[PDB]
RNA sequence: CUCAUCAGACCCCAGAAAAGGUGUUGGUUGAUAUAGACAGCAGGAUGGUGGCCAUGGAAGUCGGAAUCCGCUAAGGAGUG
RNA sequence: GCCCGGGG
């Protein structure tokens, strides 16, 4: 399939993210506030959901 | 040839499935008796899953008994065994004595990663009330005996 | 349980219109007396605890109440 | 609060000849020369010590948004110093599931031809930024190496390759194929 | 059913209690005004926190029950 | 509680000062936990090693500015992962017990070996597997008859050179260690005299 | 003081709220700090214990009740 | 002033 050394590399830019609940922005994994002005830089963040 | 390897049995009561085979099976000696081949010279346990690291010879095993402290203070005052029923109030009840403190704090001297036995008559006593047995009371009576007045090597 | 009180009233705030403050009171529970003076004035038998709150005992009744309190 | 002075100094090695014409920085090393301009910031750039040992950055009378631009200049000049001494090497790896990603490098290392990214007949042509060498690394199956002196062109070119090999209209957490920056180091180690 | 609370937020009218002049008044949504250990003594629960209003406004009984359920 | 344990750590330094007016300033990073318990339990009457923050003991010199005038020349010496040894017995017996106090641990991926490290040429006893990580620079491997046989001795680590990640992982799957855990000395202070 | 990729701009008055913001500025309260802190970079994570009770087996690493000791700089019968 | 540190 894909070796896990490459799979962690792909998952780093594809799903190791935090998502703003208000504006669905794809944020860096250590984000506390969203970067977009449209959500008022809100702190309502959830982890990006993982595939099963 | 002398062998040393980790081992986990049920002790004396009959189990359903062996817990010894995936390492000591290809070791040449009999992997069949090991459900109670660690019960050669128990004497006291007879119903408890005892954790043993012993010395293994190429024909059959050799007597080396290293207990739990929980097992050591369960078998300070002996409780009767039970079968696979395993009913409630099998937690240990019975007042441990100072004699049963200082007889099996000697099993804490010969591991020798501690203080002297003065430090371990608190160690096995701190195991004692966790496993459910007391020396004339719980810790606000045990530490009363232990301060300046605990008999010791 | 102070932070639990503050978060409970802060959550209950959203059910209410307008602006509400959360204020930790100076008093002792649901009483009119200050929490600092409360315990020694219980000790001096100025407040007798009576269920949820207290009853104030002034120096003004008949002396048979004082004897019953100081027996 | 207007802080009266925010300063930070950067130590400059023996190997590097540095110069300044106001708020442009001209760093010279073994690998070439880097100019970067900073007239958008309004700082004091001092070049102190004879033989030009320390580059010092001053911001006088700045609020927080102006104080934050001192260490940014120092980190940019440091990145230019490591660009002319040690270079920048961005090592990208080409993750695929079923369709092998075929990468052909053209024009001395200045154009990438990406083919069979997820079984597409469309060929992606990625032109490099000027001065960035692009190369397929030996002793590794699916890897690509970007080498240069400007970090902001090397990493932008890596971003161009990465955003050119993007999966569309599927679930990207399952369709993980693409060419991704895996290692960030220098051309010449130390 | 019932109007939003912005229709009756402000204390515009005179006070109008239920009495022999106001009949056919439905019961309030809030009925219980005390929750938790009502039977707790005065020395068991010393710390008191208030939700204090900051406006001359009108709080509905529905809101007074919703906030006590939330708290 | 901690507000008296600060001055109680100071008073533990005082307990060592009130028995022993000479210092073996040991600089020992990454030492083992149970073997350091054994360090306390070995020469327990005559020496013990304490662990802690170097700047408090350098402030304790100015705390003893003129009540312990021996330790005044011990301020600009303390650099590194430093413990204190306080002894009365000699310069020989405690030192050559601390010299051989050793324990092995697998080759660290990110640390250094201070001498010239060799490779054990023997069999491993396990069958066919991947190979080229040992030929990453050219060192030969002769896989035959199941067991993994090495031809000769081309040495691992040169003195003054680091031990990287891949080559340490090679020895981590091989259970080979360069040297053991050492309680290495930096500088000593003997009874009002500073040597190395 | 404030930057608005919806700025703001003067009684009546001519358009906005709850809620929210690591935008930026101030202030209040409490700690945790030169008996040297906070990041960051490394190192140790110990024996009693592989814990009675359940569960086939769970040994700090599914669960509920036990949550003491000592050598200690430290380590919860252990956050994943 | 004296001590430490580095820049001429
Ligand atoms: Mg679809
Ligand atoms: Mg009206
Ligand atoms: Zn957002």
């Amino acid at each position: 399939i894909i070796e896990p050394s490459l799979r962690q590399l792909a998952q780093k830019y594809n799903c190791d993210k935090m998502i703003c609940r208000k504006c669905y922005a794809r944020l860096h994994p250590r984000a506390v506030n969203c970067r977009k002005k449209k959500c008022g830089h809100t702190n309502n963040l959830r982890p990006k959901k993982k595939v099963k | 040839e002398i062998k040393v390897v980790y081992l986990r049995c049920t002790g004396g009561e009959v189990g359903a499935t062996s817990a010894l085979a995936p390492k000591i099976g290809p070791l040449g000696l009999s992997p069949k008796k090991v459900g109670d081949d660690i019960a050669k010279a128990t004497g006291d346990w007879k119903g408890l899953r005892i954790t043993v690291k012993l010395t293994i010879q190429n024909r059959q095993a050799q007597i080396e008994v290293v207990p739990s402290a929980s097992a050591l203070i369960i078998k300070a005052l002996k409780e009767p065994p039970r079968d696979r029923k395993k009913q409630k109030n099998i937690k240990h009840s019975g007042n441990i004595t100072f004699d049963e403190i200082v007889n099996i704090a000697r099993q804490m001297r010969h591991r020798s990663l501690a203080r002297e036995l003065s430090g371990t008559i608190k160690e096995i006593l701190g195991t004692a009330q966790s496993v459910g047995c007391n020396v004339d009371g719980r810790h606000p009576h045990d530490i009363i005996d232990d301060i300046n007045s605990g008999a010791v090597e | 349980n102070k932070e639990h009180v503050v978060e409970a009233l802060r959550r209950a705030k959203f059910k209410f219109p307008g602006r509400q403050k959360i204020h930790i009171s100076k008093k002792w529970g649901f009483t009119k007396f200050n929490a600092d003076e409360f315990e020694d004035m219980v000790a001096e038998k100025r407040l007798i605890p009576d269920g949820c709150g207290v009853k104030y005992i002034p120096n003004r009744g008949p002396l048979d109440k004082w004897r019953a309190l100081h027996s | 609060m207007k802080t009266i002075l925010s300063n930070q100094t950067v130590d400059i090695p023996e190997n590097v000849d540095i110069s300044l014409k106001g708020r442009t920085v001209i760093v010279k090393g073994p690998r070439g020369t880097l100019r970067r301009d900073f007239n958008h910031i309004n700082v004091e750039l001092s070049l102190l010590g004879k033989k030009k040992k320390r580059l010092r950055v001053d911001k006088w009378w700045g609020n927080r948004k102006e104080l934050a631009t001192v260490r940014t200049i120092c980190s940019h000049v440091q990145n230019m110093i490591k660009g002319v001494t040690l270079g920048f090497r961005y090592k990208m790896r080409s993750v695929y599931a079923h369709f092998p990603i075929n990468v052909v490098i053209q024009e001395n290392g200045s154009l990438v031809e990406i083919r069979n990214f997820l079984g597409e007949k469309y060929i992606r042509r990625v032109r490099m930024r000027p001065g960035v060498a692009c190369s397929v690394s030996q002793a590794q199956k699916d890897e690509l190496v970007l080498e240069g002196n400007d970090i902001e062109l090397v990493s932008n070119s890596a971003a161009l390759i990465q955003q050119a090999t993007t999966v569309k209209n599927k679930d990207i957490r399952k369709f993980l194929d693409g060419i991704y920056v895996s290692e960030k180091g220098t051309v010449q180690q130390a | 059913g019932r109007r939003p609370a912005r229709c009756y937020r402000y204390c515009k009218n005179k006070p109008y209690p239920k009495s022999r002049f106001c009949r056919g008044v439905p019961d309030a949504k809030i009925r219980i005004f005390d929750l938790g250990r009502k039977k707790a003594k005065v020395d068991e629960f010393p710390l008191c926190g208030h939700m204090v209003s900051d406006e001359y406004e009108q709080l509905s009984s529905e809101a007074l029950e919703a906030a006590r359920i939330c708290a | 509680d901690r507000a008296t344990w600060k001055s109680n750590y100071f008073l533990k330094i005082i307990q060592l000062l009130d028995d022993y007016p000479k210092c073996f300033i040991v600089g020992a990073d990454n030492v083992g936990s149970k073997q350091m318990q054994q360090i306390r339990m070995s020469l327990r009457g005559k020496a013990v090693v304490l662990m802690g923050k170097n700047t408090m003991m350098r402030k304790a010199i100015r705390g003893h500015l003129e009540n312990n005038p021996a330790l005044e020349k011990l301020l600009p010496h303390i650099r590194g992962n430093v413990g204190f040894v306080f002894t009365k017995e000699d310069l020989t017996e405690i030192r050559d017990m601390l010299l051989a106090n050793k324990v092995p641990a697998a080759a660290r991926a990110g640390a250094i070996a201070p001498c010239e490290v060799t490779v054990p040429a023997q069999n491993t006893g396990l069958g066919p597997e991947k190979t080229s990580f040992f030929q990453a620079l050219g060192i030969t491997t002769k896989i035959s008859r199941g067991t993994i046989e090495i031809l000769s001795d081309v040495q691992l680590i040169k003195t003054g050179d680091k031990v990287g990640a891949s080559e340490a992982t090679l020895l981590n799957m091989l259970n080979i260690s360069p040297f053991s855990f050492g309680l290495i000395i930096q500088q000593v202070f003997d009874n009002g005299s500073i040597y190395n």
